[PDB]
RNA sequence: AGUACCGUGAGGGAAAGGUGAAAAGAACCCCGGGAGGGGAGUGAAAUAGAGCCUGAAACCGUGGGCUUACAAGCAGUCACGGCCCCGCAAGGGGUUGUGGCGUGCCUAUUGAAGCAUGAGCCGGCGACUCACGGUCGUGGGCGAGCUUAAGCCGUUGAGGC
RNA sequence: GUGAGGGCGCGAGCGAUAACGUCCGCGUCCGAGCGCGGGAACAACCGAGACCGCCAGCUAAGGCCCCCAAGUCUGGGCUAA
RNA sequence: GGCGGUAGGGGAGCGUUCCCGAUGCCGAUGAAGGCCGACCCGCGAGGGCGGCUGGAGGUAAGGGAAGUGCGAAUGCCGGCA
């Protein structure tokens, strides 16, 4: 409501176009020891178990 | 032959779901359950419970095999609004939208 | 007797809407943005449209001033000597003969320098 | 309906550069450097030929010039207005002298750029024997 | 904008106020306020020349005959209001039903009869008005009839 | 061979009996009618004077008929005033016929 | 519904209608905590499944065709070409690479693209009327005449006096 | 309907033989011809009054070396900034 | 042969709601409306035809009466960005 006020609005286009690199990463995992589950790299696992 | 699963009136805002969607955007059953079981996300949870039963029909009721089905499309939409009040200094109110989705969730035969 | 707004108006609408369908974001979704546009663009049409015609008559001299060049004279001078010989025969648009039938376009050059003097 | 052209081979030109004029020279460049001498021109496709020049440092100019003349360089900074003499261009790299001479005749559309690399030009002779070579005046 | 339940009050101050412009919401311009020229209750008849009321009355009966439809009639052996018996008198009379017919008569009886066959209308000698009359195919009245139509022209 | 022509204002060549489409002419359905405007040839036809003296060219109408609407629309800004004018051009299927010089 | 709500108070004052001929309004099973779906069953129809007839626009989305990271623009228009798509062909449609040309709409003004006004976008509401009298034109009746007013008789969308 | 007019050339007052200054007059264009060509662009300067079409043709102003259509035209002089 | 045009005046027409035409006619072999179209006719506003949706109304020729066509009013109500 103050001085900082958008001009124009922001066409559609441009939007989407801003949002580029908003999209997301899958994550990461890796077949473990015990089951063939896939843990979190370095990391345990419910339903698995570890070692030492 | 394919196995469409729709949430319909779920309490998120479609861009959110949105990026969780995407990610099982054709992939294997068991590389999408994967992907859910693990991704930081709060649309996750929905994505997944929907995505599974799609499964469930897939197979109980248009005899296709788990073990052979991924995700031929799948895609959010977005449903009715929640308008709400938000008190405000010098006494204004303003509407927050609480958006709802739609997910809908499709799997299919792979190939021979 | 009233006479509710109907649906006139939409059909109105919705007619020259599809007349712009093509443009860009607003500017052919908008009822009015493509009025607009299209407003623009009818006038566009009437102005290249005497354009068209300005265009191919440069365009050709283009070709048939490169074209009598290579045999060696000005287009100035090759029109005079045409002219001079009273042929409106090459219309400047079929003077593409350079292209097609370079002979034919040959003489006609020998003609006009002959016809010259 | 106006002839349609299609693809054409690059005619490749050798054109010299001793006691031309500066002037007299770019535009017979720029002119050829489009197919604009060819009676089968067509502005929209761009087919020109690849002009190569050689013996820069040779060309002609008159008048002050080689005083007087001054070419602009202003970089986005304050007082970057850097600019150069004409001796100067000719010490250190002379094929400019000429580059920007037709460079600032060809048309100022994107496909001219195009056919600026349709432009070779250095100062010796000695061109990159490639094949082509029509000697030319 | 007058009748309309609406307060006379001003809905903003009209200036400082960002908004555009009122005073109440009986505005025209305020989908629900008052109408802006609704049509009032009001007569649409007004006084034509009696020269004319006659002149026409008597084009048109003139025009009917003049086609070949003013049949004059008299026998009516229609004993009372039983529709049959009509259907059966226009039967012998050349009525078979494809002209509809403005049947002008005295007779309160005779009204029964054509009174509720869909093709014929009644009508008291009076009656005899341009539209009715210029309304269908056939023209037919009792000859008494034509006496007092005689007096308003004859 | 390339004999070249003059009608409704405007002249192109013609091939050895070809489809073309010219200006409305006064003539029948599907008849024939000559061109005597005629310039240039296929082995080299001089036109001496403006058009070529003993030539001709016929070709048969293959009929008439009105071709595309465009469409024509003027605007003047600050000034409510727009025009919006449709037409339409008529035209003749001139088949060439006879090409003899 | 003078309800909800707003105001100490007088007072102000909303929004909000529709499944289907019939409820036959979806038994049972499947995923799911539920909501929700999926199959089955109902119906002529379920994109008639429950603020459910029709279901437009802005607006958000998924798949496909065309296109784009050496490009400078009121966004289009003219031409050429390539891609894709309908037709036997000629032809036509969708898209835009390059070239040409090109200062949005309304208002207000001597004058605006204007760094003057108004407009986020869509859909719906919205502004020259009606009565009496006057005046000029006009169609028709009647003519040195023309015409009725209130009302009365009649009718029940009949006229006449 | 209009009763703010404006620029321009010319003839005058005011101004300072100032002002995209101002006040009358004669005409002209713009207004309302921001439609087209020229003038780099540009309401009024030069050309010229757009009923629609056309991938025809001469010409106007201006222009005819390259961006740019069309002469590096022809002949004779001047000017080295 | 005239036909740029604002304020203006004048002329012709298109479409919308209802009325007579109607005890009729079109209509579940599908009404009104919605969606699409490169076809058809008209200078045009519009009219027509074809496929799809849709599920019960609609209404010629020729006339009549108007709550009669919206892009703007920091206009109004709603919906969405
Ligand atoms: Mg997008
Ligand atoms: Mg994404
Ligand atoms: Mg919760
Ligand atoms: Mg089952
Ligand atoms: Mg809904
Ligand atoms: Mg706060
Ligand atoms: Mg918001
Ligand atoms: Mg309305
Ligand atoms: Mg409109
Ligand atoms: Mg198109
Ligand atoms: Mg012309
Ligand atoms: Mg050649
Ligand atoms: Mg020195
Ligand atoms: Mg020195
Ligand atoms: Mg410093
Ligand atoms: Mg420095
Ligand atoms: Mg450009
Ligand atoms: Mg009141
Ligand atoms: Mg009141
Ligand atoms: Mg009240
Ligand atoms: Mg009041
Ligand atoms: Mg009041
Ligand atoms: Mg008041
Ligand atoms: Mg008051
Ligand atoms: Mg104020
Ligand atoms: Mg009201
Ligand atoms: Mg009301
Ligand atoms: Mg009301
Ligand atoms: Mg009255
Ligand atoms: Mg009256
Ligand atoms: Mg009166
Ligand atoms: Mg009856
Ligand atoms: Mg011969
Ligand atoms: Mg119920
Ligand atoms: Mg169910
Ligand atoms: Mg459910
Ligand atoms: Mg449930
Ligand atoms: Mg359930
Ligand atoms: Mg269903
Ligand atoms: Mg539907
Ligand atoms: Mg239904
Ligand atoms: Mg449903
Ligand atoms: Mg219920
Ligand atoms: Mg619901
Ligand atoms: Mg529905
Ligand atoms: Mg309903
Ligand atoms: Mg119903
Ligand atoms: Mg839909
Ligand atoms: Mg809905
Ligand atoms: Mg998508
Ligand atoms: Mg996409
Ligand atoms: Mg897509
Ligand atoms: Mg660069
Ligand atoms: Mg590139
Ligand atoms: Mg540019
Ligand atoms: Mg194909
Ligand atoms: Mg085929
Ligand atoms: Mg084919
Ligand atoms: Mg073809
Ligand atoms: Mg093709
Ligand atoms: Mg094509
Ligand atoms: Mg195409
Ligand atoms: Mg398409
Ligand atoms: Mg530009
Ligand atoms: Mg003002
Ligand atoms: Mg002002
Ligand atoms: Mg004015
Ligand atoms: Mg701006
Ligand atoms: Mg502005
Ligand atoms: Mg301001
Ligand atoms: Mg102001
Ligand atoms: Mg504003
Ligand atoms: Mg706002
Ligand atoms: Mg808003
Ligand atoms: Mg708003
Ligand atoms: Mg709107
Ligand atoms: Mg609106
Ligand atoms: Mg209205
Ligand atoms: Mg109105
Ligand atoms: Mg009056
Ligand atoms: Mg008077
Ligand atoms: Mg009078
Ligand atoms: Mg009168
Ligand atoms: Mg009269
Ligand atoms: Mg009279
Ligand atoms: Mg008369
Ligand atoms: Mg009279
Ligand atoms: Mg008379
Ligand atoms: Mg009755
Ligand atoms: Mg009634
Ligand atoms: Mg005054
Ligand atoms: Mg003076
Ligand atoms: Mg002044
Ligand atoms: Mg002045
Ligand atoms: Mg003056
Ligand atoms: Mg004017
Ligand atoms: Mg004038
Ligand atoms: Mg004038
Ligand atoms: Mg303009
Ligand atoms: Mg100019
Ligand atoms: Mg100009
Ligand atoms: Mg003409
Ligand atoms: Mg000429
Ligand atoms: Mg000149
Ligand atoms: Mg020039
Ligand atoms: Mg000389
Ligand atoms: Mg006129
Ligand atoms: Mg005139
Ligand atoms: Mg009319
Ligand atoms: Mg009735
Ligand atoms: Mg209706
Ligand atoms: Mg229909
Ligand atoms: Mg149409
Ligand atoms: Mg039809
Ligand atoms: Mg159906
Ligand atoms: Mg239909
Ligand atoms: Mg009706
Ligand atoms: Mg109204
Ligand atoms: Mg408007
Ligand atoms: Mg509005
Ligand atoms: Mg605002
Ligand atoms: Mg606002
Ligand atoms: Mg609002």
């Amino acid at each position: 409501a103050k001085h900082p006020v958008p001009k124009k609005k922001t066409s559609k286009a441009r939007r989407d176009a801003r949002r580029s690199h908003h999209a997301l990463t899958p994550p990461i995992l890796v077949p473990c020891p015990e089951c063939k589950a896939m843990k979190p790299p370095h990391t345990v696992c419910p339903e698995c178990g570890y070692y030492a | 032959m394919e196995a469409k699963a729709i949430a319909r009136y779920v309490r998120i805002s479609p861009r959110k779901v949105r990026l969780v969607v995407d990610l099982i955007r054709g992939k294997s059953l068991e590389e999408a359950r994967n992907i859910l079981r693990y991704t930081n996300k709060r649309g996750a949870y929905f994505v997944a419970k929907v995505l599974e039963s799609a499964a469930a029909n897939a197979v109980n009721n248009h005899d296709m095999l788990e073990d052979r089905l991924y995700v031929k499309a799948a895609y959010v939409d977005e449903g009715p609004a929640l308008k709400r009040v938000l008190p405000r200094a010098r006494g204004r109110a303003d509407i927050i939208k609480k958006r709802t989705s739609h997910i809908t969730v499709i799997l299919g035969e792979k190939h021979g | 007797p009233r006479a509710k707004t109907g649906v006139v108006r939409r059909r109105k609408h919705k007619k020259i809407l599809k007349l712009a369908k093509g443009y860009w974001g607003l500017r052919s979704k908008s009822f009015r943005k493509a009025r607009e546009t299209l407003f623009a663009a009818g006038n566009y049409a009437y102005a290249h449209r005497k354009r068209r015609k300005r265009d191919f008559r440069r365009l050709w001299i283009v070709r048939i001033n490169a074209a009598c060049r290579q045999h060696g004279l000005n287009y100035s001078t090759f029109i005079h000597g045409l002219k001079k010989a009273g042929i409106e025969v090459d219309r400047k648009n079929l003077a593409d003969l350079a292209v097609r039938e370079p002979q034919v376009f040959a003489e006609l050059v020998e003609r006009a320098k002959a016809a010259q003097g | 309906k106006t002839y349609v052209p299609k693809q054409v081979e690059p005619r490749w030109v050798l054109i010299d550069a001793e006691g031309k004029t500066l002037g007299r020279l770019a535009t017979k460049i720029a002119t050829l450097l489009r197919g604009k001498h060819r009676p089968d021109w067509t502005p929209n496709v761009a087919m020109g030929d690849f002009v190569v020049v050689v013996n820069a440092d040779k060309i002609r100019v008159t008048g002050k010039k080689l005083e007087q003349k001054i070419y602009t360089r202003y970089s986005g900074y304050p007082g970057g207005l850097k600019k150069i003499p004409l001796e100067k261009m000719l010490a250190t790299h002379p094929e400019r002298v000429l580059e920007h001479a037709v460079k600032g005749m060809l048309p100022k559309g994107p496909l001219g750029r195009r056919l600026f690399k349709r432009l070779k030009v250095y100062a010796g002779p000695d061109h990159p024997h490639q094949a082509q070579r029509p000697e030319k005046l | 904008r007058g009748e309309v339940a609406y307060s006379g009050r001003k809905i903003w101050p009209q200036k400082h106020t960002g908004r555009a412009r009122h005073g109440d919401i009986g505005a025209p311009i305020f989908v629900g306020g008052g109408v802006v020229f609704g049509p009032k209750p009001r007569d649409y008849s007004y006084t034509l020349p009696k020269k004319v009321r006659k002149k026409g009355l008597a084009m048109a009966v003139a025009d009917r005959a003049r086609e070949g439809k003013l049949l004059l009639v008299e026998a009516f052996a229609g004993v009372n209001g039983k529709t049959k018996e009509f259907l059966a008198w226009a039967k012998e009379a050349g009525l078979d039903g494809s002209e509809s017919v403005l049947l002008v008569t005295g007779n309160e009886l005779v009204r029964r009869a054509a009174r509720n066959l869909p093709w014929v209308v009644t009508l008291a000698p009076e009656g005899l008005n341009v539209y009715d009359i210029v309304r269908t195919e056939r023209l037919v009245m009792d000859l008494d009839a034509w006496e007092v139509f005689q007096n308003r022209i004859g | 061979m390339f004999a070249i022509v003059k009608t409704g204002g405007k002249q192109y060549r013609v091939e050895p009996g070809l489809k073309l489409r010219v200006e409305k002419l006064d003539a029948e359905p599907g008849a024939t009618v000559e061109l005597p405007v005629l310039l240039l040839g296929g082995e080299k036809t001089v036109v001496g004077t403006p058009v070529v003296e003993g030539a001709s060219v016929v070709a048969e109408v293959l009929g008439h008929g009105r071709g595309k609407k465009i469409l024509v629309s003027k605007f003047k800004a600050k000034v409510q005033y727009r025009r919006k004018k449709g037409h339409r051009q008529p035209y003749t299927e001139l088949l060439i016929k006879e090409i003899r010089g």
